[PDB]
């Protein structure tokens, strides 16, 4: 691991990326008072209990995270995430600001690329929420690299999605209300499913919005989840 | 922090480090032990002489663990020092808690115990040492001799040898030792022992040393001349034939 | 130890901290010009009472925390600062004698005041009074504190409340310091005996 | 190890036909100095549990922050947080009781007297006590500090036994509490006039009342009391 | 593979943890076992292997708490180490919170405990697969656990050698067994048939067969021998 | 080279498999269970005549109600007995009752996979197997095979070491639901006599039992000697 | 509490009382103060009830392991020392015990070691320990002969506990007797003191001043 | 200084019959002159036909009961669902209690049930684990007011046949479960009158081969 | 304390050591030997705190015996004391200090001289002609100072002790049940078994 190849890159990270690419797609869309998270869950068999293998995780009360790649690594990262967000709060009182949080994961992931007796993470994590001054969407590679985002996606159908995102950014520079972003994401998960359409897939969407969820992170469920699924089914067929 | 597993199995089912450790014992100067009716004797080959060395102070092959038990070894000298220290301690600790010195089988077990822990612990290699441990249990007359290997395996012996050319001298003893007629005297016993070595030594009393252990902490190391009375006698006895 | 006479009052434009100047060891006044106003961050200050050794060592360690925090999360709330003080005071109740008042200015919250008594507890308040000399001005302060005061009025309120504490408390004396905290920066005031006694 | 510094006083409670009621004054005393009057010692966890706390406030504040984290953490990877797998009084209590005992056991107690009042998933009234030593106990009425001595005698005359619980109504029981709070204000030097009260009901759910006062007091007889024996005027 | 499969802390050029995959093989060579459930019960049916006719049949089922327990296939000692870990978590949740541990949550934990062995050096990934059943505050549950760290919730499923046959039979049976609510003995037969579909060589009998069930009013219990005769 | 707790592509632990290879090379050891007791017997195999043939103990007492025989790198088994003996005496102390034989075995087996780089300080697996035989009042007389793989199995009869398949096969046939103790004693002797290179006699073989009555006893060279000549005579006639 | 134990040609007699008080409150008179370490070894209980019982029961577990490892009966010399040495590890921490470690080995004959919680270990012939001890030593020192018949020795032993049970407020209940032979100990039963007293005053003529 | 101990009073009683055993305790928990609960159960079924109570400092008693119950649970896991013999259980407890030898569990503890020959069995312990199988044992605040009574009406101590001169003691006959229960209630109602920490209620747990059954009797509430 | 006396004559070193062991109110044993043989020509008498007393002596002996065997040699009665003092020095700032007092009586075969060393529990070593521990010196030293002669025959030594023991029996309240006497010389260590009415 912690070994530069003669080109300056770290091959073990570069391979961990391969793992991620092998992953289901997940995305994030920033809206004008929050963020929305979405992910494709492949149906391996008709034996999976629908709606019971939740992959979107919550950090503290105001942060959501989603990942593609090695699911366990992802959790292992969100576990460190929760430990870190509690620490910060305990001492500093305020619930952890998103950018501070993004670096807390960014320092820890990167830590796992420094030693050749520890393997780096096999996930690319999309996370974000609402803090003291605005909304923030972040995406974090095995490298430890991470940036703010208007939109983000990682996994198999990562471009199919990045394309649909680049359009929303262009054809909507005013903003994009949470509710719209929820449906808009649903559509992007359906379209991205085209690459990896072998199996049938279950949709999962979470959102964190100052007006719609009061700042807290919540799981788009029932009715609002049906509109989203409807909205998407219309632009496939 | 260094715990790399040095002693490990190989496809055929062997732990090559334990075996290379025996290879080191086969390199060592021969060592032998035989027990009589009422005594136990230890013999040891020693390279040449040598015309420029100092014998009084330099480590002599037989070591005392306690006043009633001794230890002899083939293989790495430096290693055997470690087993002798530990053994000498367990002896005095046994006295301190059980109020009785060690039995020869108890001490023998303790040593073999160490030898084994070094075949199963990480960051360490086995001992390049195999041993003959001999003596008399306290308030007991029946003689005892035991052998331990780098494996940690031990077992008792009426007669045994180890180290270079051990094979030759075991074959010799396998013929020259009757279980029913064990050397009734010290003399009768020390004789067989000097003779067992005289296949492998290539000279008389120069290389051979003998140590005689008799009950109740009675041990004495024969000085060259007395050994040379058995050497003088053996070359003329074989002659007549 | 600072024994002390200290207070922090929130007013319309922000907040003002005030303190006497005397530190005693027994009856001897070790230092009669002590600056009991301590800065943990540009516009987040504290007033100290109880063991100097302790209150200093603490103020010092909080400052350090607020400085590192500043370096990586931008500026801290008066709340975040109070929290750090308490975490230290509470997590070490057994070895500390510190009663600290924390006062600061956010542009969003304007003036804020948090008192941290012996236990290590935290209480946010409009104003707070502490130290040896505060027992004598509970009556006066409460009767005259008024919310959203003018700066001129708040300085008078402190200057009066403290003058009284100094009068009765032997453990408190000297000059009267004050620190003003507003959007307009940080102002430092001082009133000598010849002035505050005559009230 | 320690000793209390800023302290909370009587916390009283009892149970009635449908739920439980708990109340505690709003004072943070500092020895005999009545230093802090805006203190809530009722800490609601969920919509189904309320934790009344007496004793060291510095410590209480810490319990309070454990309770927020318990909620936070209960939700983690829990898609039924606000449903089947919601924090239950029995759970919240067992946890605190565990922590209190561990603390006395490290000779480092949380210097409090806690009462956990609430209603369980299946309508059952829950109400149990736990303190600095880890001693836990339960009864139709529960009080701490002076409440133990003054409030209970009164509240017990309403619910003397278990059979009495179905007969006590919310208006009968709530009046009992409001009376006891008065009686404590009369006779407890470390008491406050302002208090908070809370009701956890299986039907109405949790109702939390802040800023109450003890009203309809009797001080008129005072004007006639003169001297301490033979004095006449 | 030469270099990349030497240890667990190494990703192959194609993004794969070879040791992890190799430890899944021990499962695929493990004796079959099946899980399935309704709304009132959950059942574990498990075929047991033996070394000889003079040998016993090694138990593929372990209880974890009064309301939960699992089934295995792969290395027995690793099932012991993980089922012992699981026994403590259930126990910790009881002791400290007077609360029964949620089936879902046990999955999250075994997933996290397995994942650390796939990232740390010196340690091998676990070499055992597990089926877990339990009746918690939200009903009946079945999980499929994999050494990789991948736990999944289902109505039914199977692991072990030949398990593919029983798994397909469950894909079909689905709409029937989901509804064996209120019927214990019928849910067991339904699971017991599923197991036959991946049987091949031999044929289930008293010594081979092992069964477990938990449910609404049924505490988790195991049955072996004479007690399973009623279902053959 | 490549790590100790490494997996093969077939999902086996190279070391545990290479361990079993060392066991195949070990002295033979057979165990037979009955309603009257359990019998264990072993091949001493003295590498030279000179070696005092009874200092060779491959059958040891674990507690009064449990014995065990070993096969392979016997040196490794010292730790295991020590632990087993402790485990059994400890249990007696905490519960004022005997440890169940399964329990005792399961404790030994845990020890077996604790190797590598809980707090597993041990560089390699044990290179020895154990037949463990005893009697508890719950599941009467019992025999267990305890590999270095951590797994164990209960056997009505079982052999380990050099002649194990030949003897296991021979055991498959000869073992019935109702053998007496003395029948079992003989089958051990017979089956040992078949697979041992040497002519079985009282100095290169040892025999032991464990009866609920008198617990675990190792038959002295005299008593076993008579059973050998009991075979030669039982065999002679047809 | 009165515990005692002596050595004679017939081995060792050991005898204790049964009473346990909590100040002036007689909590029980059914207390095993002879600890059956194992079939060949015995220990008495004085000072800490749990301390003796727990640690001597442990001694039995240490003596078992010893026999397993050395295929040989543990010496009384070495079994006493195990207990003693442990106790010494805890010195200063509050352990209370004063006990005789009794046994008869082929090798060393009938041996008795005194082991207290201060670490003291002493080999002896006659030892009495407890609140009754002063009383028991009187009777004992008067009739002690190396040649007491097993049967008298048992009585001398029992009588001594009686002598103490009578005067000592803290000693009473019953007497437990034990005879230790090279082949192990033999329980010579319990004897209600109430009843014994009367019987004895009548056979012996003693306790003259006690009306009855 | 912080005192880690306290006293919640209470009285508990254990009696062993021929094929049965009882473990009764009062129901009243206290602190000094205050009552904390007129109903706080002190005697517990712990599985395997074992009942127990750890009287004294109810916090340390609760701790101890929880541990033993859990010890049972692990005995089942660790030893193939074997039933825990009453003696085996008694031994376990001694180890628990002695673990905290230098910071004791501030309780006097008692268990009841049936030995392995199905005969009524009671064990009593120290705070530090000294244990003895007992026939009849009271513990707690009123233990002093109860023991002499039982010695008298259970064990017929000091009684003799009329006209026997005082030479032939009363025959030591075996009582029923219902004559034992009379003595248990008569002991608790008597104590209730003379000890301020004994009243409210009296809950009894009875263990027979058929299982663990329970009975409860009102007790004076002053 | 118990009587620990020591006297270095011309050819040897005599060590007296009381035979009484008392626990509280009863004298438990009237025949104790407060001494340990550390080495053929080195004996150590000891007195002090219960338990510590023997633990220490046996512990010292063990290390000497271990040394003796490791170098197949006998340490100098001086060396042994210097080691024994070092161990008491450690014990002093220790968690729980051994409270044991000693006398080392040895015959240095190299210098062919008898040597006596007294070392208290604090590790206070001084080498003397006659030594004593505790109150023992209070009665006896007046007598030894007067009558002691560096050229005395062993029998003169034993006579001088007899006179010391008598004074201890006359003026000292504790009844120490007589003394055990031993001689350390060039031939070894032996116990004068006839010190009763000599």
């Amino acid at each position: 691991m912690s070994v530069f190849s003669p080109d300056g890159r770290n091959f073990q990270v570069e391979y961990a990326v391969k793992a991620v690419e092998n992953g289901t797609t997940s995305i994030g869309i920033k809206c004008n008072d929050g963020v929305v998270f979405a992910v494709e869950k492949l149906i391996t068999s008709k034996l999976l209990v629908p709606q019971k293998n939740v992959k979107i995780q919550v950090v503290d009360r105001h942060i959501g995270c989603v990942y593609s790649g090695l699911i366990p690594d992802g959790r292992h990262l969100v576990n460190r995430g929760r430990e870190e967000a509690a620490s910060f709060k305990k001492l500093y009182k305020t619930p952890i600001p998103i950018p501070a949080f993004a670096d807390r994961l960014g320092q820890y992931v990167q830590a796992h690329t420094l030693y050749n007796s520890v393997r780096p993470f096999g996930v690319s994590t999309i996370f974000g929420g609402v803090d003291k001054n605005g909304a923030h969407l972040y995406m974090l590679e095995p490298s430890g690299s991470y940036w703010g985002y208007k939109g983000a996606a990682t996994g198999k159908g990562r471009q199919s999605a990045k394309a649909e995102l680049e359009k929303l950014v262009d054809h909507h520079p005013e903003g994009l209300s949470a509710r719209e972003a929820v449906k808009q994401a649903a559509k992007i998960i359906y379209l991205a499913h085209e690459d990896n359409k072998e199996k049938d897939f279950e949709l999962e969407i979470s959102w964190c919005s100052l007006s719609e969820t009061n700042g807290l992170h919540k799981f788009v469920k029932g009715d609002l989840l049906q509109e989203a699924i409807d909205f998407a089914q219309k632009e496939i067929n | 922090g260094y715990d790399r597993a040095l002693s490990i199995f190989s496809p055929d089912g062997h732990i090559f480090q334990v075996e290379y450790a025996l290879e080191a014992v086969k390199r060592g100067t021969c060592a032998v032990g035989v027990k009589g009716k009422n005594c136990v004797v230890l013999g040891c080959e020693r390279r040449s002489t040598l015309k420029l060395q100092d014998t009084r102070i330099t480590p002599s092959k037989v070591s005392k663990i306690d006043s009633h038990v001794v230890l002899s070894f083939s293989g790495l000298n430096a290693d055997s020092r470690i087993l002798i220290e530990k053994a000498r301690v367990e002896a005095q600790s046994h006295r301190l808690t059980l109020e009785d010195p060690v039995t020869v089988e108890y001490l023998t077990r303790y040593v073999a115990g160490v030898q084994q822990r070094y075949t199963q612990s990480g960051g360490v290699r086995p001992f390049g040492v195999s041993t003959l441990i001999a003596g008399f249990d306290p308030r007991d007359d029946e003689p005892k001799l035991y052998q331990t290997e780098p494996s940690g395996i031990y077992s008792s012996w009426s007669a045994q040898t180890i180290g270079r050319n051990s094979k030759t001298v075991r074959e010799f003893l396998e013929k020259n030792y009757d279980r029913k007629e064990p050397p009734a005297t010290v003399e009768e016993c020390v004789k067989l022992t000097v003779r067992s070595l005289l296949e492998v030594v290539q000279t008389g009393a120069k290389n051979i040393e003998i140590t005689v252990v008799k009950p109740d902490s009675d041990i004495v190391a024969l000085s060259s001349e007395e050994i040379n009375q058995y050497v003088t006698q053996i070359e003329q006895e074989k002659q007549e034939q | 130890s600072l024994g002390t006479s200290i207070m922090a009052v929130t007013f319309k434009d922000g907040v003002i901290l005030g303190a006497d100047s005397r530190t005693t060891t027994g009856a001897y006044i070790a230092n009669r010009v002590t600056d009991k106003l301590t800065r943990v961050h540009d516009k987040i200050w504290c007033c100290r009472s109880g063991s100097a050794a302790d209150t200093q060592a603490i103020a010092d360690i909080v400052q350090y925390h607020l400085e590192l925090y500043t370096s990586q999360y931008g500026t801290p709330s008066t709340e975040t600062a109070a929290s750090v003080f308490k975490e230290l005071c509470y997590e070490n109740k057994d070895n500390l004698t510190a009663g600290i008042i924390v006062a600061g200015y956010d542009d969003k919250n304007k003036g804020e005041v948090y008192t941290i008594p012996l236990g290590g507890s935290v209480h946010k308040l409009p104003y707070a009074i502490a130290g040896s000399g505060s027992t004598f001005i509970y009556g006066y302060c409460d009767k005259n504190f008024r919310e959203n005061m003018s700066k001129e009025e708040t300085v008078d309120f402190i200057k009066h409340s403290l003058s009284q504490a100094i009068k009765w408390d032997g453990s408190s004396g000297g000059v009267i310091r004050m620190v003003v905290l507003t959007a307009a920066g940080v102002e430092r005031l001082i009133f000598y005996p010849d002035e505050y006694e005559q009230l | 190890t320690q000793q209390p510094i800023v302290t909370g006083t009587s916390v009283i409670s009892m149970k009635y036909d449908n739920g439980v009621i708990i109340a505690a004054d709003n004072l943070g005393s500092y020895g005999s100095l009545l230093r802090f009057n805006g203190v809530e010692r009722l800490i609601p966890v969920g919509d189904n549990t309320v934790v009344g706390i007496s004793g060291d406030i510095s410590d209480m504040q810490h319990i309070e922050r454990l309770l927020k984290d318990l909620v936070t953490e209960n939700a983690y990877d829990n898609p039924l947080a606000d449903a089947e797998e919601a924090l239950e009084p029995s759970y919240i209590f067992e946890y605190l009781a565990t922590v209190m005992y561990q603390r006395r056991s490290k000779m480092n107690p949380l210097w409090n007297a806690i009462i956990v009042a609430g209603v369980q998933s299946n309508g059952d009234q829950f109400l149990r006590y736990v303190n600095l030593l880890g001693v836990t106990y339960s009864s139709p009425t529960l009080a701490t500090g002076f409440g133990a001595h003054m409030a209970n005698p009164l509240l017990r005359k309403v619910v003397d036994r278990e059979s009495d619980i179905p007969k006590t109504t919310v208006q009968v029981a709530e009046e009992a509490i409001v009376n006891a709070m008065r009686v404590l204000y009369y006779r407890d030097a470390r008491s406050s006039r302002n208090f908070s009260l809370a009701i956890i009901d299986k039907n109405t759910g949790l109702t939390f009342k802040k800023n109450l006062q003890v009203e309809n007091m009797k001080w008129d007889f005072a004007k006639d009391i003169k001297g301490y024996g033979t004095q006449k005027i | 593979r030469n270099n990349y499969d030497g240890d667990t802390v190494t990703f192959s050029p194609t993004g794969r943890l070879f040791q992890v995959e190799y430890a899944l093989e021990a499962i695929k060579q493990g004796s079959v076992t099946v899980g399935l459930r309704s709304n009132t019960h959950a059942v574990l049916v498990a075929l047991k292997r033996n070394a000889d006719e003079l040998s016993s049949y090694q138990k593929k089922i372990i209880k974890c708490d009064e309301h939960m327990g699992l089934s295995l296939a792969g290395l027995a000692p690793d099932a012991r180490v993980l089922s012992n870990y699981l026994r403590q978590q259930c126990n910790y949740s009881s002791l400290v919170f007077n609360r029964k541990l949620a089936v879902e949550r046990a999955g999250h934990l075994l997933c996290d405990k397995a994942q650390k062995n796939t990232q740390s050096y010196g340690g091998r990934p676990y070499g055992v697969g597990l089926l877990i059943i339990g009746y918690d505050k939200s009903g009946a549950h079945l999980l499929e656990f994999q050494p990789s760290g991948n736990v999944t919730e289902l109505y039914g499923t199977a692991i072990g050698a030949r398990s593919q046959g029983a798994k397909t039979y469950l894909e079909r049976t689905l709409d029937t067994f989901i509804k064996i609510d209120g019927n214990p003995d019928e849910l067991i037969k339904a699971g017991v048939e599923a197991i036959s579909q991946s049987l091949r060589d031999e044929s289930l009998t008293v010594d081979n067969l092992s069964i477990a069930i938990v449910g609404k009013d049924t505490p988790f219990t195991i049955y072996d021998g004479e007690a399973v005769a009623k279902y053959i | 080279d490549r790590g100790v707790s490494t997996f093969s592509p077939e999902g086996r632990l190279f070391q545990v498999e290479y361990s079993l290879e060392a066991i195949k090379l070990g002295s033979t050891a057979i165990g037979i269970a009955t309603k009257e007791g359990v019998v264990l017997g072993v091949e001493k195999r003295a590498t030279s005549p000179l070696l005092e043939s009874d200092s060779i103990e491959k059958i040891v007492e674990i507690d009064r109600h449990i014995g065990c025989a070993m096969s392979g790198l016997t040196a490794d088994a010292r730790s295991m007995i020590e632990h087993a003996r402790t485990a059994a005496v400890t249990h007696n102390l905490y519960y004022d009752e005997d440890i169940n034989v399964e329990s005792l075995t399961q404790s030994v087996c845990d020890l077996a996979l604790r190797f590598g780089e809980e707090e597993r300080l041990m560089s390699r697996p044990f290179g020895v197997a154990l037949l463990i035989a005893g009697h508890d009042a719950d599941d009467g007389y019992q025999l267990f095979h305890a590999e270095p793989s951590g797994t164990f199995y209960r056997y009505n009869a079982k052999a380990i070491g050099s002649g194990s398949e030949g003897a296991q096969a021979e055991l498959l046939n000869e073992w019935h639901s109702s053998l007496t103790l003395k029948e079992a004693e003989l089958l051990v002797l017979k089956i040992l006599k078949q697979v041992m290179e040497e002519k079985l006699d009282e100095n290169n073989a040892q025999l032991s039992c464990i009866t609920k009555q008198d617990g675990f006893k190792i038959y002295d060279n005299e008593k076993t000697a008579e059973l050998i000549k009991e075979l030669k005579e039982k065999e002679a006639a047809e | 509490t009165t515990t005692l134990a002596f050595r004679f040609q017939g081995g060792i007699i050991v005898a204790v009382d049964s009473r346990a008080t909590a100040g002036n409150w007689v909590a029980s008179q059914t207390v095993k103060k002879v600890i059956e370490i194992n079939p060949f070894l015995l220990g008495t209980m004085a000072g800490g009830a749990a301390d003796c019982q727990f640690w001597e029961t442990w001694l039995g577990s240490q003596c078992r392991l010893h026999e397993l490892r050395e295929k040989e009966r543990i010496s009384v010399a070495a079994a006493s020392k195990i207990l003693s040495n442990l106790v010494y590890q805890y010195k200063g921490a509050g352990l209370s015990m004063g006990t005789m470690i009794c046994g008869y080995t082929r090798k060393e004959g009938p041996t008795i070691y005194y082991v207290d919680s201060d670490g003291t270990r002493l080999k002896g012939d006659i030892f009495c320990v407890g609140s009754g001890q002063t009383f028991a030593y009187g009777v004992l020192d008067s009739n002690y002969k190396w040649d007491l018949s097993v049967e008298d020795a048992l009585y001398l032993g029992k009588r001594s506990i009686l002598a103490a049970a009578h005067r000592d407020a803290y000693s009473g209940g019953s007497v437990n007797l034990y005879h230790v032979t090279e082949d192990g100990w033999i329980y010579h039963g319990n004897h209600d003191v109430g009843e014994l007293f009367w019987k004895v005053k009548e056979e012996e003529g003693s306790f003259n001043n006690v009306i009855g | 200084q912080f005192n880690p101990y306290g006293d919640n009073g209470g009285t508990i009683l254990g009696i062993a019959g021929e094929d049965f055993a009882v473990l009764a305790g009062d129901t009243r928990n206290i602190t000094d002159y205050s009552i904390n609960s007129r109903y706080e159960p002190k005697v517990f079924d712990c599985g395997d036909n074992i009942v127990m109570s750890a009287n004294g400092f109810a916090a340390d008693g609760d701790a101890l009961v929880k541990r033993f119950k859990n010890s049972v649970k692990w005995y089942h896991f660790d030893h193939n669902d074997k039933k825990l013999s009453i003696n085996s259980a008694a031994r376990n407890i001694q180890h628990l209690l002695y673990g905290k030898r230098f910071f004791p569990y501030y309780v006097h503890t008692i268990i009841a049930g049936l030995d392995e020959d199905g005969k009524g069995a009671v064990y009593s312990f120290d705070p530090v684990g000294s244990y003895e199988r007992e026939q009849c044992r009271a513990g707690g605040a009123a233990a002093s007011l109860i023991m002499p009574f039982l010695d008298n009406q259970v064990n017929f101590k000091n009684q003799y046949e009329p006209g026997t001169n005082g030479k032939v003691k009363k025959p030591l006959k075996y009582l029923s479960v219902e004559e034992v229960i009379k003595l248990v209630r008569d002991s608790f109602t008597s104590a209730t009158e003379r000890h301020i920490q004994v009243g409210d209620g009296l809950e009894i747990l009875i263990v027979t081969k058929d299982g663990v059954r329970k009975e409860f009797y009102e007790l004076k509430r002053d | 304390m118990d009587i620990i006396l020591g006297i270095r004559v011309q050819d040897s070193v005599i060590l007296a050591s009381s035979k009484a062991v008392t626990r509280g109110i009863s004298v438990l044993k009237d025949s104790d030997d407060k001494t340990r043989q550390l080495s053929p020509h080195t004996l150590m008498s000891f007195a002090g705190e219960a338990g510590d007393t023997v633990q220490f002596a046996e512990y010292i002996q063990a290390n000497i015996q271990l040394y003796s065997i490791r170098e197949d040699y006998e340490l100098s009665p001086q060396a042994v004391s210097s080691f024994v003092r070092q161990e008491l020095a450690k014990s002093i700032r220790s968690r729980r200090p051994y409270q044991v007092n000693v006398l080392i009586g040895g015959y240095d075969k190299k210098k062919n001289k008898p040597e006596l060393y007294q070392i208290d529990y604090l590790g206070t070593k001084v080498e003397l002609p006659y030594g004593a521990h505790g109150y023992s010196g209070f009665y006896t030293f007046s007598l030894l100072d007067h009558h002691y002669r560096p050229d005395m025959t062993t029998e003169e030594g034993l006579d001088l002790l007899k006179l010391c023991v008598q004074e201890l029996e006359k003026r000292m309240p504790m009844d120490f049940k007589g003394v055990i006497v031993k001689i350390v010389d060039k031939d070894g260590i032996r116990q004068v078994d006839d010190f009763q009415a000599q």
